């Protein structure tokens, strides 16, 4: 039961966010980790100013302050007893995004499994925001402020946020909490998978274009036009160059780890992909199955149905630049 | 016979406490806990005396029996002459001197089945029913006259070994009569320390050691029902192999942890090598 | 949350072993229905009679019985008290079968969930098997008797033992039992599905000739002619006639049962299977897809990629016969 070391996972997520010395924690599990990150970061922000947004306030003063409400004065007879009901703008740090930040570290500081360091660096900033109120937190707060005002900044420690309060389970005790078992699971290790390709292409390989791709059955049905019950098809991402298309799926699977049979599985829905699309262009039609693996890294291709495939794979745990290294080897080749 | 028993103090008295009362004890535990040893120097603890004659040791087996054990018919030159065993002669020594304790060591008692080989004298050995009034003529007795009648001074030890997983059930006739004591394996205690401490050890060593193999003792006795506490590893091969004065060292270490624990952890862990690779790098990595 | 109505489930396990009124038992929960199969089904074999193998014996005893074996007398001087070491052949119904079914029994009266008459029923059998030895069950039990010496008859009960010790777990008390939520897991109630087809078909569709067929990549590989690390593909079923092949992969899914999107992934397979597969008699080439459905059957066709593919459901939970009646309707619509 191997899984990939924890520092190496904290960069994919990066890419897949779209926006470092991480030898410096000792503690190798992955909130020990995370929490450095939000700690640090939040220090990041504060050397520069926490975002501060003109929240309107219309209460009952002794005085005028900004623009009075003529009607609920008289209809509550405030100026009897010399009061109006008068609008103005507080400025507070108290926005949905900065109560986020503290609501958050409650639950870090409240998790179970946790260095010390960390948890009195937390501790600390928890105080140094009294203004700010706490919140029980759903994800329909972060929902709320998927418009993005705020800086890219503050938008990559709420993606760390988001990922904490969705990966916060309670632990031994009522209060405490204790972190999820993220890369025991597949689907979502596999779903990271497949958004950090997506977007670390963009990055790297700006000589091709990079898109995910919608595709029709050539299919037709005399019964329905819709073919709503054919099962819908996207593509994971395609990397189109002149010269050359190509399709990648990527997956992660536990059968792979073992080094015997193989599990791809995925390969089926692979060539379907590869006959609905037809290129106007006629340039060339190419597909990849890239995995990751532990140890080594091994490529081969194939030469099906008048299509070229590749199985490839990662060796994860040996380093991140040459991994980063490996990556670009490898879409060169094939996109060749 | 008691300068260095690694044992704590507590239950070497409790055993003499309960053997006393009991007079049949049994000794659980996994292999490596010198089950013989402490139980070959309790025996000289309940006499007092370091004297071997009083002491006997048998190790049973499924084809042990009666025969060998009480009274047989053995061939000679030309017919055929019933011969003494084990038990009964050792019996009439200890019928000699009745104020002494004579003591008789059952190695994998267990493993045999009792019955067949106790037979008739299964009631007998336990305390309550001792003495010439419960005195019985014997299977192979010619005349009924003859009688054999356990004495009080007579203390029976049994080792049994937890370790196999091919154990399934306890014999009852077993349960009825003695009194079960577990060993722990004991590897954390002061004599066993202060005996490597003595030796060439030093304490980071020492602590090293010791904090190693409690946590594989604990990962195995924590999954109590695949596998059973009395799986956890014993201490006895690093007590003996020093003899020459050797210094206890991680080069020493390493050969007693790949070449006498490596079989035990892959018969232990017979599912995943990879979980049985976890462990053995983290006794000395 | 909706499943299946549990009497019509026996119906397909029945075609998955290869070998009836339930309306009298009161007790919808599977084992209430099983365990009235298993305690009326000994009853069936006992009318008859039970099997006895010839256990053969060698002990010591005050006698000639069958052969002496000379050696060990002598050896053993068994001949001063009377005594030899005699091979013989008692007769017992003790063999590793009938063991099952006392043991097997034992774990059914124990489940805590129970029609109290079945087990009233149970416990009484119980009792009439003195000589048989109790046991504590494993696979490996089962295994070493998939020889099938038995009748045709044994292998049915053992079939129905080896469901309920698989799918058994202990429940509020630790001696006590309580059964598996077989039918919530998709995997194993696949499983049954995929196995129910092959089996089933071979009875009605004499016609027609069924059988799964493994398949060969067209695939080749400059690095290997293996082709090991491409997925091992094998047909769930083949029904091929003269006129007309056909291959169906039927599996369930959760979604389906909501009548929306559909989940139709497995479809991905199915062109593959049809692409690898090349027909010397080149008579025709269709695909099916077959899926369960609670309340009504809906069938469509299509043609894709020159293949004729069909997208087809059954309301289980109808009634057996007609659901009989709709698979035989269907495939002959499809076959033709
Ligand atoms: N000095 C000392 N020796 C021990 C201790 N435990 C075990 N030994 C020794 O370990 C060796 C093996 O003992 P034993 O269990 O009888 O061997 P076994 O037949 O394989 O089980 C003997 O020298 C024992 O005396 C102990 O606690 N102190």
């Amino acid at each position: 039961q191997p899984v990939i070391p924890v520092r190496n996972i904290y960069y994919m997520l990066t890419y897949a966010w779209g926006y470092a010395n991480l030898e410096a924690i000792p503690g190798n599990n992955l909130l020990d980790i995370l929490g450095y990150v939000l700690n640090k970061g939040v220090l990041q922000l504060s050397r520069r100013g926490l975002e501060l947004d003109y929240n309107p306030n219309t209460e009952i003063i002794p005085g005028i302050k900004g623009r009075i409400e003529f009607a609920k004065t008289i209809r509550g007879f405030h100026l009897n007893h010399g009061k109006t009901v008068s609008t103005f703008d507080m400025l507070n740090e108290d926005t949905l995004a900065n109560r986020i930040i503290k609501s958050t570290l409650a639950i870090l500081i409240k998790h179970e499994k946790l260095n010390s360091t960390i948890r009195d660096e937390a501790r600390s900033l928890y105080r140094k925001l009294p203004g700010i109120s706490t919140l029980h937190l759903t994800p329909q707060h972060f929902s709320y402020l998927n418009g993005g005002k705020n800086t890219r900044y503050y938008k990559f420690v709420i993606s760390v946020c988001k990922f904490i309060v969705n990966n916060s389970i309670p632990g031994q005790n009522k209060g405490h909490y204790r972190f999820y078992d993220f890369e025991r699971n597949e689907k979502e290790m596999s779903l990271l998978y497949q958004k950090f390709l997506y977007e670390f292409c963009r990055r790297e390989l700006t000589s091709a274009n990079t898109t995910r791709s919608y595709l029709k059955w050539d299919a037709s049905s005399i019964s329905d036009q819709s073919l709503n019950l054919l099962p819908r098809m996207e593509t994971d991402i395609t990397i189109r160059s002149s010269e050359k298309i190509l399709i990648v799926d990527a997956k992660y699977y536990k059968s792979i780890f073992s080094r015997e049979k193989f599990h791809s599985q995925n390969l089926y829905q692979l060539m379907n992909y590869l006959w609905s699309l037809k290129p106007e262009n006629g340039e060339n039609i190419g597909g990849l199955l890239i995995y990751p693996h532990v140890d080594t890294a091994v490529k081969h291709r194939y030469k099906i149905n008048g299509f070229d495939i590749g199985l490839c794979t990662v060796n994860l745990g040996q380093e991140w630049p040459c991994i980063h290294q490996e990556l670009l080897d490898i879409f060169d080749e094939y996109l060749k | 016979a008691l300068n260095d028993l690694f044992i704590p103090e507590t239950t070497i008295e409790t055993i003499l406490k309960r053997l006393t009362i009991k007079k049949n004890i049994i000794l659980q535990g996994p292999p490596g806990v010198g089950k013989t040893f402490v139980a070959r120097r309790l025996a000289y603890l309940l006499t007092g005396e370091k004297a071997p004659q009083r002491v006997n040791m048998v190790q049973f087996h499924q084809s042990y029996s009666y025969e060998d054990f009480i009274q047989g018919y053995r061939p000679n030159g030309v017919g055929f002459r019933r011969k003494d065993g084990i038990f009964y002669n050792f019996c009439q020594q200890a019928k000699e001197q009745p104020e002494k304790k004579y003591i008789f060591i059952i190695d994998e008692i267990n493993r045999a089945n009792l019955s067949k080989v106790f037979g008739e004298v299964m009631m007998l050995m336990e305390h309550d029913k001792r003495g010439e009034n419960w005195s019985v003529p014997l299977t192979y007795s010619e005349n009924d006259e003859e009688r054999f009648y356990v004495p009080e001074n007579v203390y029976i030890i049994g080792l049994m070994n937890t370790a196999d997983r091919s154990l399934a059930v306890v014999d009852y006739a077993l349960r009825r009569r003695f009194s079960f004591i577990d060993i722990e394996p004991g590897f954390d205690t002061p004599q066993f320390r202060n005996f490597l401490l003595n030796k060439k050890a030093e304490p980071s060593f020492v602590e090293s050691l010791c904090q190693k193999m409690n946590e594989l003792n604990q990962e195995i006795s924590k999954e109590a029902t695949i596998l059973g506490k009395g799986f956890r590893i014993g201490h006895s091969y690093f007590c003996c192999g020093l003899e020459d004065g050797t210094s206890p060292d991680t080069q020493w270490l390493n050969e007693i942890v790949m070449t006498d624990i490596a079989p035990l952890l892959e018969e232990y862990f017979f599912d995943d090598p990879y979980k049985q690779q976890k462990w053995t790098n983290k006794l000395l990595g």
